[PDB]
This record gives structure tokens, sequence and C-alpha cells, in this order.
């Protein structure tokens, strides 16, 4: 396993357990999971309303420092009634490590903004706004930051078409750049790539 | 029917119509809607045209890809007309000029060439043709204009016994020549008229009207044979017409008595630049020469077109010719004309 | 006859005149952009042939789509294009400014910009390099040489 | 070996030809349908058979890394030729 | 509490920007997916899948 | 190629091409493949 | 069946806010019409602001009127500054597509879709 | 493993003061800029004269699509649909049935110019060395649908430039 496997990182490992323990033990009241991935990653998965008094702490606490916002992003997944999952990525200058938040929500429960903890996300979440419909509380100005100025729907959403509904043309009598219900030339061949066969026994669920 | 020709899909960009449509001379105005209505729907269109290709490039995002054919023709020329038309099967006539050139008097615009084009479209075996005529068209009129379009619609009646003709009273739009011509007379003095204009009775149409008129004639199968009559909703006077014009341009109407006779003496001395001409006294006979009443000829109720009325698309005619100071003013601030 | 050749030399003149000082204008969007100020860079030297960059659209003779011509920038597109004065001519160049390139099957891109203004000269490529631009511009003036605007005018 | 149909369109060597009222053909007055005049099948039927002294034979299609991969064909039947799946070179044992 | 008390059902038809065209007549199916014959493995036949009725698909002029 | 010349085969050009496009001799796309459904042509004798 | 609110703790709140919106709207769309140079009359866009809220009446849920009220509240700000432009504007009003069939004999005429 | 840019402190000294006071009154970097503009007036500029001097390229270059043949007519391909399954923006579409002598090959190749990326996927998993990418740049036209290359414009273009295409495999087989 010398040479084509990527080598293993335990003391990273061992730190990131031992500081998840850290956190969870800090905030018992909003914190519900805290795992460790193979590559060395720390994830704690939360509560929403746990959203501002989690990441103030890892702001402003003097063994967590995260001063940086890296990216906010967010994960739809329609298995679950939550559909949504917001997630953070915090980096620390400081003690020079990166740390993962998660959070939950589905398309009516408004979750807090982070606005005041930090100022990127700004812009952040409210790209989220414009490509899932998660809406953000008490948020200073929330609109829509990338899909046209007349757009309907979110893009980013699973059940959303790859194809919008509608399209662009320029019409002459009208003298205008109208919008038409999508016909296209050639419909975009959908692929069954998944193998039939088991990959890795590692991550078998069990059986209902 | 052909397995190609057969329509599918919504009726889109992308879809197939099933329609073949030579419309001959494009390149104008009229050509240039339908060109734009028959193109949204997905159809084939096979535009022949005489002047440069640069002023064919407008016709280029009309449709979908492949869907425009451009091809050069000569009117003079039967081999280039059996060229275009040897697959369609609907054939449009919009070939027209308001002047006289050196090359093209009026019976060669509208008697020869509507002849020459009906019958190569009949010996190619199209099964549809539509011709374009004037709704004044009669051998005793004075202007040569109309005398030549009867004629020309006699010869096209007699040698096509299924074409649609289809006459328009006079047509205005964006890219006219009866609304933006009464907007333009306010360079040269104060819009002389005979007798004030208040003895020619006139009933505009829309252009989208007409096009949609031409389109359901297209695909109406009873249509063929007969002979429309497209006319507006209100019929006006010329004078009360003018004062709406100049009132939704905002520009100052002073208009003043002149006899008919020097009409013509200044109207014929624009159309000496060898230029595209102002006027010319067959523009001047035209416009003072009452529009007929045919109650007998169907219109575009029987087509299933409602007639746009003037009130609503003259302000989006007229606001190009409007100064800085009311050029943001509102559609209802003017006060329409009196019709009779 | 002699009116012929007279006409025929004016469009010549009048052809030379307007392929040989095309005045494109300073208008990119994206990758084909800095391919296309690659082919400004000296090796290839547009200013050569006297092509040269125009900031505003009252001024330029062309107009190169390089880049991706999205849904929310086809209305300004239309709008420079409408305002340039006549003659005008437009250059596609990239895959997404000819059908859409990579993105042909997103919800916010429009699959070609011949469908909001009419296209002269399509340049093929991802990026098309600055020596297929250059190959571009001389095919549209080979185009422009070969105008018959004067005689038509005779002719009709 | 392209032949010519009647209305005068030429046939590819897929046998596309448009029909006499298809209106499609529209596409080619004023201009040329792109066919081209090498058929596969043709110059694949010139080539002659190679007689071989074995019962197997490998095949890879010449050039080595710039051919087709390396197969093994049987000659056992002596009433029809062993044919190449990728290249169509036919074999033959010469007992 | 900042809680309140909702007892109608979900309805989301109005957020998602869908036109009601493809609401309406649109006939969705949940299933498991059948197992491909002419393979053996059982992977493709684990979870749920929704998929819509098939509609018209013709054929280009041009290609 | 003066003194390094190409390999010679049969199906390769003898006479190069420049642009074409703009020309009479332009390509014009067509599909390849033939018809997919056969119609069933009606009988050409009456049933009496 | 405890869920947490966005705006309105009730029905009473929400539609007033839907009032207040419909209000700021009917007074917005004479600059709207005015600014933009439409061609169209007030009335004409007064009843299509009237047409759009009429089209989700049947909402019976305090979130989804509440989001829908957030929707409606930044396409008017998004149409109180010039950032629509005059496309964005008219494509409420759908100008260029033709009416599809309405009953069963034209939609059996035309394509196999119900 | 870092560096102070930007902290140097000027000096204080009358003669160093004197200097930056004349340097402000007459203007001695300006001049030096100057001098850098006249320097690049004299040098050879490297404008080559298109199109009678084409830039310098490789023989790995990515350009016009082309089909080969083996070296005794038949053509390479065998439908095995690679390239449309590894085509990232879907610009392949291939249709292929048995024909006469119950051969694998094709009936529609189109590859979509427009759609493609000119990335070289196509080239690289064709196992046959069927499809290749060709050194040809100066194709552009006039007309949207001329870029629709069907598959008797890629059979074309493969016997058009076959004299350049094997040397260029030839040359460059080796590094794969
Ligand atoms: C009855 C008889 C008289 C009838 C009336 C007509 C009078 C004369 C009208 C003007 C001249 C008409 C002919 C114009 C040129 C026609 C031939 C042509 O196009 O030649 C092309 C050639 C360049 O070829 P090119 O394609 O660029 O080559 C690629 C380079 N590797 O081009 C060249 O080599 C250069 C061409 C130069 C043309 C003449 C110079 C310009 C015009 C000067 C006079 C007018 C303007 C005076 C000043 C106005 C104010 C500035
Ligand atoms: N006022 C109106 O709008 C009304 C018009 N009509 C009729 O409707 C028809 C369409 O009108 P419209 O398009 O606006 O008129 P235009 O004069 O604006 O356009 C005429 C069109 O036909 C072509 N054409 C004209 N004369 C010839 C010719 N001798 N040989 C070949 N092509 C020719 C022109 O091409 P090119 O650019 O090369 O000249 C152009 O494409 C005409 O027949 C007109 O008489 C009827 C009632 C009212
Ligand atoms: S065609 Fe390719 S290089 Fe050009 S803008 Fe599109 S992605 Fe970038
Ligand atoms: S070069 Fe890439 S994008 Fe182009 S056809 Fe090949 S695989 Fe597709
Ligand atoms: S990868 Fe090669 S052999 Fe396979 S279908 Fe494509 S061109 Fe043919
Ligand atoms: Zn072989």
């Amino acid at each position: 396993t010398r040479p084509t496997v990527r080598p293993r990182n335990d003391v990273a490992h061992k730190q990131l357990s031992a500081f998840g323990e850290y956190v969870a033990e800090i905030l018992p009241k909003y914190v519900q999971q805290v795992q460790v991935s193979c590559f060395s990653e720390l994830e704690i998965c939360i509560h929403p309303d746990g959203v501002i008094p989690v990441l103030t702490f890892l702001r402003d606490h003097s063994n967590a420092q995260f001063k940086s916002l890296a990216d906010l992003t967010a994960v739809d997944i329609p298995t679950r009634q939550n559909r949504f999952e917001i997630v953070y990525n915090l980096l620390s200058l400081r003690f020079n490590s990166r740390i993962r938040v998660k959070t939950y929500t589905d398309e009516l429960t408004p979750v807090e903004s982070s606005v005041s903890v930090y100022k990127a996300a700004n812009w952040y979440e409210r790209e989220i706004w414009d490509m899932f419909g998660v809406f953000f509380a008490n948020h200073p100005d929330l609109r829509r930051i990338l899909t046209d100025y007349g757009f309907e729907g979110h893009p980013f959403r699973k059940d959303f078409p790859l194809s919008g509904y509608v399209e662009l043309r320029y019409d002459d009598e009208v003298k205008r750049v109208v919008a038409e219900p999508v016909e296209l030339a050639q419909e975009f061949r959908k692929f069954d790539l998944n193998s039939p066969w088991e990959a890795f026994p590692a991550y078998r669920q069990p059986p209902e | 029917l052909h397995h190609a020709v057969i329509p599918h899909g919504k009726g889109g960009r992308s879809s197939v119509s099933g329609i073949v449509a030579t419309v001959f001379g494009a390149t104008g105005f009229l050509g240039r809607y339908l060109v734009n209505h028959l193109g949204r729907m997905g159809s084939q269109v096979i535009v022949p045209y005489r002047c440069e290709p640069y002023d064919t490039m407008h016709l280029r995002p009309m449709g979908d890809l492949g869907q425009i054919i451009f091809m050069d023709w000569n009117g003079r020329d039967k081999d280039s007309i059996r060229r275009a038309v040897e697959h369609s099967n609907v054939v449009i006539n919009l070939v027209g000029r308001e002047w006289e050139t050196k090359n093209f008097d009026f019976e060669d615009v509208f008697v020869k060439i509507p002849q020459a084009i009906a019958q190569v479209s009949k010996e190619a075996g199209v099964e549809k043709f539509i011709h374009i005529s004037h709704l004044n068209a009669d051998i005793k009129s004075s202007s040569k204009y109309l005398r030549n379009k009867a004629v020309g619609e006699k010869e096209v009646r007699e040698t096509f016994p299924e074409a649609t003709i289809i006459k328009p009273a006079d047509i205005f739009g964006r890219e006219d020549r009866f609304l933006n011509y009464f907007a333009n007379i306010r360079w040269f003095g104060g819009v002389p008229l005979i007798s004030l204009g208040k003895k020619t009775v006139k009933q505009p149409v829309y252009i989208v009207d007409v096009t949609k008129g031409i389109i359901n004639a297209i695909k109406d199968p009873d249509a063929r044979g007969k002979t429309f009559a497209f006319v507006g909703p209100n019929r006006y006077l010329l004078f009360d017409l003018v004062q709406y014009v100049f009132a939704v341009a905002h520009r100052p109407f002073l208009p003043y008595p002149m006899p008919h006779f020097a009409y013509r003496w200044i109207g014929r001395l624009f159309e000496i630049s060898p230029f595209e001409p102002w006027t010319t006294r067959d523009k001047v006979e035209r416009i003072h020469t009452t529009d007929r009443t045919l109650p007998h000829l169907p219109g575009l109720e029987d087509l299933g077109v409602q007639a746009t009325p003037l009130e609503l698309k003259a302000i989006e005619v007229l606001r190009r010719h409007r100064t800085y100071r009311w050029l943001s003013s509102e559609i209802e601030d003017v006060q329409p004309a009196k019709t009779v | 006859s002699r009116g012929e050749y007279v006409v025929a030399k004016l469009d010549d003149l009048i052809n030379w005149a307007r392929r040989s000082s095309l005045w494109p204008m300073t208008f990119g969007l994206a990758c084909c952009a800095v391919e296309m100020m690659h082919m400004a860079a000296p090796r290839y030297d547009m200013d050569r042939f006297g092509v040269v960059f125009r900031a505003s659209p009252r001024q330029s003779d062309v107009m190169i789509v390089a880049g991706t011509l999205t849904n929310k920038m086809a209305p300004a597109l239309r709008k420079v294009y409408d305002q340039m004065p006549e003659p005008r001519y437009v250059v596609s160049m990239g895959s997404c400014a000819n059908g859409g390139g990579y993105y042909h099957y997103s919800y916010s891109v429009v699959r070609g910009c011949d469908r909001i203004v009419p296209v002269d000269i399509y340049v093929p490529g991802c990026p098309p390099t600055a020596e297929a631009l250059l190959y571009g511009i001389l095919q549209l003036q080979k185009k422009i040489k070969r105008e018959k605007r004067l005689r038509i005018w005779y002719r009709r | 070996g392209v032949r010519t149909s009647p209305t005068g369109e030429k046939v590819t060597h897929t046998g596309q030809v448009y029909d006499d009222e298809d209106y499609r053909r529209v596409r080619f007055v004023g201009r040329q349908k792109e066919v081209n005049e090498n058929f596969a099948i043709d110059l694949i039927a010139e080539q002659p058979v190679s007689q071989v002294g074995s019962r197997v034979i490998s095949c890879d299609g010449g050039g080595g890394a710039l051919g087709h991969p390396r197969v093994y064909i049987n000659l056992d039947k002596e009433t029809k030729t062993g044919t190449c799946g990728y290249c169509g070179l036919q074999f033959r044992q010469q007992h | 509490t900042q809680l309140i008390t909702v007892d109608e059902k979900l309805d989301i038809t109005t957020l998602t920007g869908v036109p009601e065209e493809h609401i309406k007549t649109r006939k969705a199916r949940i299933f498991v997916p059948a197992r491909n014959n002419m393979q053996s493995g059982v992977n493709n036949t684990k979870k749920w899948k929704m998929e819509f009725d098939t509609r018209e698909r013709w054929e280009n002029p041009l290609m | 190629p003066t003194v390094k010349p190409p390999t010679a085969r049969k199906f390769i050009w003898t006479n190069h091409k420049f642009n074409l496009s703009g020309t009479p001799q332009q390509y014009v796309p067509y599909s390849t493949t033939r018809k997919k459904i056969q119609e069933w042509v009606p009988p050409s004798t009456p049933y009496k | 069946t405890s869920v947490k609110p966005i705006f309105s703790r009730d029905m009473n709140e929400a539609k007033r806010r839907v009032r207040e919106l419909y209000r700021a709207w009917y007074r917005e769309v004479p600059n709207t019409v005015h600014l933009f140079q439409l061609d169209i009359s007030v009335k004409q866009g007064r009843d299509k602001v009237r047409e759009m809220f009429k089209k989700n009446a049947h909402v019976t849920d305090p979130r989804v009127v509440d989001l829908l009220v957030i929707k409606g509240k930044m396409e008017l700000e998004e149409t109180i500054n010039v950032w629509k432009q005059r496309t964005h504007v008219m494509r409420f009003f759908h100008e260029t597509e033709a009416p599809r069939p309405k009953d069963f004999l034209s939609k059996f005429y035309v394509g196999h879709d119900p | 493993t870092y560096k102070y840019v930007n902290l140097r402190e000027p000096s204080m000294d009358m003669k160093s003061v004197t200097d930056r006071a004349a340097q402000t009154l007459l203007w001695t970097e300006l001049i030096r800029g100057l001098g850098m503009t006249l320097s690049y007036l004299f040098r050879e500029p490297a404008t080559i004269n298109y199109p009678f001097e084409k830039g310098p390229l490789s023989p790995r270059f990515r350009g016009e699509h082309a089909l080969r043949r083996y070296p005794s007519g038949e053509e390479r391909c065998i439908a095995c649909k690679l390239c449309e399954a590894v085509c990232p923006a879907q610009a392949i579409t291939i249709e292929a049935e048995p024909r006469a002598d119950g051969s694998r090959r094709t009936t529609r190749y189109d590859i979509d110019m427009t759609k493609c990326i000119y990335c070289g996927f196509c080239q690289e998993a064709c196992p046959v060395d069927a499809i290749v990418e060709g050194p040809n740049f100066e194709f552009s036209t006039e007309t949207h649908e001329e870029l629709l290359y069907n598959k008797e414009k890629l059979l074309n273009n493969g016997d058009k430039w076959e004299a350049e295409i094997a040397a260029n495999i030839q040359a460059d087989y080796l590094y794969r």
C-alpha cells in the first residue's frame, strides 16, 4: 500500500476527535452529532436554532479562533423531510485548521442569518436564496444574485429540471427579447451508468 | 401527405408545422412580418431575394436552423421562379412598389410578375397561392397603381382559380409608409390637403392583423378561391386622421387649403430624385382616395382575427417622431379622433 | 454602359474603404475575450489590418461576440447591437457564441447568439486561437469586398 | 461506386437518398450534396484473401500500436474464409 | 413560545415556479426499478425512484 | 515534404480544396439515415 | 404539528401583509408605465396585477403566503429601481405566445398531449 | 520565509534630500520611462506576417475532427460508441446497423462543432484510432448549419488531411 494508496494521517485524526469532543461537551444544547472522516475532516451537525450561538463561539473562543469563513453551501436531498442541508466551512488561521458545521431545514422554516458573525455570508446565503429557496431571517438585503431578473423557481433544487421552463429569443414584431416555452432541438440524452454490482462493502447499508 | 409534411410538436420554434412557404418579396415590411409569423411556428420558408444579401441579414434570426433558405431570383426569369417554387406547397405574393423606377414600371411589378409567379406555381403543382392586392383597386381609378393592381388581380384570378386574393385598405406599422409619411410631411411645411381632406374616408388596418389573417388563410382549407377584404374597425376622415397623428406625435398642426392640380405639380418634383422618392403624384392620388366599402367580401372577422384599433398602436408607431419634451407622455394623454 | 462601370468602381472604392477600416467594439464576456486580446497582442497585431478597438458602439463597425451569452445578458447585447450605426457586422466566435458550447442544455444560457442578433461569420473553437480569429476577420473582409450595393441599386 | 437517383441526387454508402416528393431537397438547390466517392465495402472487397498455414491466426490490422486490438481468428471451416472483426481482412488455411 | 399551529396539508405548488400545465397533466410513477436481466447484479434495485410519463419526441427537419 | 514525403494511399485527395464557405460548392448538412417507419400503402383496386 | 412562523402568527397578519403589498403595487404601476415607456394603459397594468394576485388565491398556509409576500416585495423593489428592462416587465404579457387549444377536440386535432 | 515589501525608510541627510528635490523639480523617473519607451522603439517587433507567416504549432494540436481509414480503404470505426459516451458536451451522435457484408459499421455519425469543446476525449477514447482531431483550424463558416458535420463531411476531412494526420500520429503515438 506504499506507492499508490494515499498515506494516512493519524495525529490530525486524534486531534480532531479530541477537539470534536471538546466542542460537543462545551455546547450540549445545540450539537447533535460529531464525526471525523477518514481523510481527517471534522463535521459538527448541529440544530438550526443554534446557528448563531455556535458560530460566534468558534469565532471568539481563545481555543478555536475560526476567524475566516471559507464557503457557505447548501445541499438538496429530497429523500428527507428536511431536504435542505446548510453547511458552513470555517478556517482558523491562528491554530491552522478547518472545521465544518452542518444544519438542516425544509422549504418553509426559516433559519437565522449569520451576517452578524461573518459579513462575507451577506452575499453567500443570499446566493442560497437565489438557488434553493431557503429564506434567511434577519438579513439586510435578500434578493436574487445570479439568475435572471424575471426568473421564477430555484434552479439548483433537484426537482428542477436541467433545462428551464422558459427560453429567450429575439422577436422583431415586438422588437424585444421574449420568453417562450423551451423546445430543445436535440434532447439531453440521459445515460444509465450505474454499475449493478456492489462496489464498496464497507458502506453496505443493512437491509430492512 | 408525405411523412416529412406531417406536423409535430407543440408549435414552437423547433417544431414542425408542415408549411413550405415561398414568400416572394419577403425583404420588405409585410414580408418581414409574415416571415416572422411563419418562422416562430417552425416552418420551412424559402426567401427569393433581389437586393443585397446584407439587407436579408435581418431575416436570419427569424426561424430555426435550416428553416429559411435564401436564394437569388429575377422577376423576368421564369427559370428562377420554377427553381424556387418546385417544392413548396404554399406560395405568397407580396411584390409591389409605391413608385415606378427606370427598369420597372407599374405594369412590370403588378401585372407581369404576379401573373408569371402564379403561372409557374400552377405548373409546378403548388396547391395554395395567395396574392396581395389593394382594396381600392379598380380599372377606372385615376392612379396607375390601382389600375395595374386591378388588372393584375384579374390576371391572377384567371390563371389560378384557387388563388386567395387579399385586399388590405392601408396598413400602418413600425416600418410602414402611411403614418410615418404623415408624420414626415411636417418638415416641408404645413401639411396641405385637398379641400382640407374632409371628404375622403379611410379605415387603416394594423399589420399584425393582416399577418394573422394571411396565416389563418394558409391554414384554412375553406379560404381557397375567395377574395377577402382586410379593413380596420373604425372609419375616419382624413383631416381627423392627420389631426390625431400630429396630436400623438405632439407636433403643431396648421393645415391650409391647396388645390388638387397644384398638389401633383410639387408631388412630381420630389419624384425626380434618383434614390427612393419622398412622394409622387400617385402617392397623392392614393392618399386622397376614399376607401370603398364591400360588405360582400369576407373580412378579418371571418378568419377569426379581431381588428386592432388605431388608438392602441398609434403611440407605438409614432413615439419615434416626438421631441424630447413629450417623449415620456403616456398613451392616454391624447384625445381620440371622431369616426364616421 | 459607362454608368455600370462607374457604379462598379464606386462600389469597389467604398468596399475597400469599409473593409480596410474595420473598427470593432471592446466587448468580451469570457475566455474567448482573452484569446481576442491575444489577437491584439504584438505577435498577431490586428492594427496592421486597420482593426482597432473602439469603446463606444456609435463609433464602431463590427461586434465580436466572444463568450457565453446568458439569459441575463441578452437584452444588453441586443441593445448594444441596435445602437451601432449601419453598416454593421457581427462575428460569432467560440462555441458558446455559436451553439451554447459546453452549456447548451443549461437553464440560463442562450443557445447561440444567432437567436438574438444576425451573424455574418461563425468562428468555431473553444477557444478558437488568435490565428483562427484573425483568419475569421480576413474572411469577413473578403465578404465585405464582394458586396454589390451600388450595382444592385443601379439594377433596381 | 456511387449510383444516381432518378431525381439526379447521389446515393451515399448508407443508402440515404431524398424522395421525389421530399421537400428537404430545397437545402440542395443552388448548392451541392456532400458525399464520399470512396466506398469502404468496395475497397475492402478488393483486398485479396491471405493464405496461411496455421489453424488459427492473429490479426492486429498492421502497424502494431497504430491498428486495432489484436484478435485471433479460427480457420477450421474450409468453405468460408475467416474475417477479422475490425479490419475486415480475410484469411484462409491453404490446406 | 415562538411556535404556531398549522393543521393544513403541505402545498409548495405556488413556490416551485412550475407552470400549471406540467402540474395538473403529469402523472408520476413511484417504483423500485426492475433488474436488468442481461446482468446478475441487484444493486440497482435498492432505492425507490420517481419518474414521469413520456411525452412526444419528434424528428428534427435538419439533422 | 521534398525530403520526407508522406505515405501515399489510394483514398487521399490529389487536389486540395481551400475554404469553400459562401461558394456554391459549400457543405450542406443532411441526415444520413433511412426512413424508420414504413407506412401502409392502400391497394389500387376498389372493393367492388 | 408545531412549526416556526416566518412573519405572520396566523392568517390575519398574512392577509394584512398581502393587502399592503397590493396597495404598494397599485401605487407603483403608473410609475412603471411612465418610466419604461410601455405602450399599454394603466388599467391594463392594474388588471394584470389583479390577475397575478388572484392566481395564488387558493393558498391557506401562513408560511407559503409569507414567502409569496416576500417574493412580491422583491419584485416590487426590482421594478421600483430600473433593474428589470422593458423585456422583463413585458414578460408578464405573453405577446408572442399563441393561445393553446382549450377544449378536447382541438387538443385531439393538434397533438397527443392531454 | 517572508519579506517586508515596501517598508524601507527614506534617508534624511542633505545630499539625499537635495537629490530627491532635484528629482522632484526636474522629473528624473519620467525621463527614465521615456528612455525605456525609446529603447523599445528600436527593437525588432515580434509581429508575424499572416497569412504568409503562420505561427508555430505542435504535433499534438487539437483542431478540426476527421475520420481515418485503414491502409486498405476500409474505414476504421466499428461503431463502439465510446466517443459519444465520453463526449462531455454530447456533441457526438452515433447510429449503427449491420451492413451488407455483416460488418459492424456506422450509419449516422454526427459531430456538432458548435457543441464541441475541442478537448480530445474522443480521439483518446477511440480504441481503433478512427476519430482524430486534425491540425486544421482555418475552417470558419458563414452559416450556422455548416458547422454541423455529418459522416460524409468527416470522411472527406479524413481523406483530405490523412497525409498530415498519419504523420502526427506517428510522431505522438509513443507518448500514449
Ligand atoms: C470613368 C472613370 C472613373 C470612374 C469613377 C471612379 C473613380 C475612382 C474611384 C476610386 C478607385 C476605385 C478602385 C478601388 C480599388 C479597386 C481594386 C481593389 O480592390 O484592389 C485591392 C487592393 C488591395 O488588395 P487586398 O485584397 O487588400 O490584398 C490583400 C493584401 N495581402 O487595393 C489596393 O491595392 C489599394 C487600392 C487603392 C484605391 C485608390 C486609393 C483610394 C482612393 C483615393 C481617391 C479618393 C479619395 C481622395 C481623398 C479623400 C479624403 C481623404
Ligand atoms: N401601404 C401598404 O403597406 C400596403 C401595401 N399593399 C401591398 O402589399 C404588398 C407588400 O407591401 P410591402 O412589402 O410593404 O412593400 P415594399 O415596397 O416595402 O416591399 C416590396 C418587396 O418586394 C420586393 N420587390 C418590389 N418590387 C420588386 C420587383 N420589381 N422585382 C422583385 N422584387 C421586388 C422588394 O425587394 P427589394 O428590397 O429588392 O426592392 C421587397 O422585398 C405590396 O404588393 C403592396 O402593394 C397593399 C395595401 C397597403
Ligand atoms: S467557447 Fe470555450 S473558450 Fe470560448 S467562452 Fe466558451 S468555454 Fe470559454
Ligand atoms: S473533442 Fe471533446 S467535446 Fe469535441 S467531440 Fe471530442 S469528446 Fe466531444
Ligand atoms: S470511439 Fe472510435 S470506434 Fe468507437 S464509435 Fe467512436 S469513432 Fe467509432
Ligand atoms: Zn485485423
